[PDB]
């Protein structure tokens, strides 16, 4: 009996999916609630006429916000691979 | 619930804001979650605590 | 062809943002540009973090 | 009124389109009202019977 | 209610606490303000948000 | 005779404690000190704020 061994290795970076991303590393994550993203834009007026209700200043303070997803995936290993790995056994071939 | 004193007192960033329509319609909408819209000088931004 | 950033966006904590953390259960990216900044006088940042 | 004034020159690029060897300026005011709280008037509302 | 794990986690002042009574007393029949006592060790500690 | 202290000493706020008054409402003394001891690892200060 005999394996394959033969895999389609792709990547984040390398896809065209990653000029829609903006790719950042961040390793304390998982202490991570919420990240929000506040933000603060004033209007510009313009001059009224003659006898016309006219505008004032308006700001406004909107806030992003941001969206936890995990992934994951598992896998397993067998026991006589364990046995192998964690020592090697001298014999035959 | 937010402290809206600190966008205004802390420095920011200069960034080229393009909203989809104008803007006092998606405040008016509710596209953004929390908001703080207000006409005048409110003096809020001035009583640290 | 394109050009395409060939790392990942490596971002590490501050330590005066890790005593916010522990202190106010909170961070504020870029802390030693804000600190900076408000003391200096100029409100507007180059960039953010 | 002609002698009044409009001394200097400087200069600014533009989008001009040829009309029969009569060239002429195109402009849109999309972006002096575009965040404001006025109607732009080159919007229109026409009635027909 | 404040965060008892910034009180763990952040360095302290080493004090001869020597008041009079006993400590669980002193706690118990309530001498001061905010109490909070664990008793086994606490893994709250160890959260952080 | 005793020797009396001739004034009032005087705690300032540092710089790195008016980000945190600003946004998170508190101050937290001796900013820098726990920041050291903190990055550093030794759990005791030699003194309080």
């Amino acid at each position: 009996g005999t394996f394959c061994n033969r895999l389609e290795w792709v990547y984040f970076l390398t896809s065209g999916l990653a000029a829609a991303a903006h790719a950042i590393k961040f390793h304390d994550l998982n202490k991570l609630t919420t990240g929000k993203m506040l933000f603060h834009v004033q209007v510009p007026r313009v001059a009224s006429g003659a006898g016309l209700p006219t505008s004032r200043q308006t700001t406004i303070m909107v806030t992003k916000y941001s969206e936890k997803s995990p992934i994951t995936i598992p896998f397993e290993l067998s026991a006589a691979c364990l046995t192998y790995l964690r020592e090697t056994f001298e014999g035959t071939i | 619930m937010e402290n809206w004193s600190a966008l205004e007192l802390l420095p920011k960033v200069g960034i080229p804001t393009d909203f989809l329509t104008h803007v006092k319609t998606s405040a008016g909408e509710e596209m953004f979650e929390a908001l703080r819209i207000y006409y005048g000088d409110d003096p809020e931004r001035y009583n640290i605590h | 062809t394109v050009s395409a950033p060939a790392t990942y966006g490596n971002f590490v904590l501050s330590p005066e943002n890790a005593v916010t953390a522990i202190s106010y259960h909170s961070i504020l990216a870029d802390f030693n540009s804000y600190k900076a900044h408000l003391t200096s006088g100029q409100p507007h940042l180059p960039n953010d973090s | 009124l002609s002698q009044a004034g409009a001394h200097s020159l400087t200069p600014l690029s533009m989008d001009v389109i040829r009309l029969g060897e009569k060239t002429v300026i195109m402009e849109n005011l999309r972006r002096v009202y575009k965040n404001t709280d006025t109607k732009d008037p080159l919007e229109r509302n026409v009635d027909l019977t």
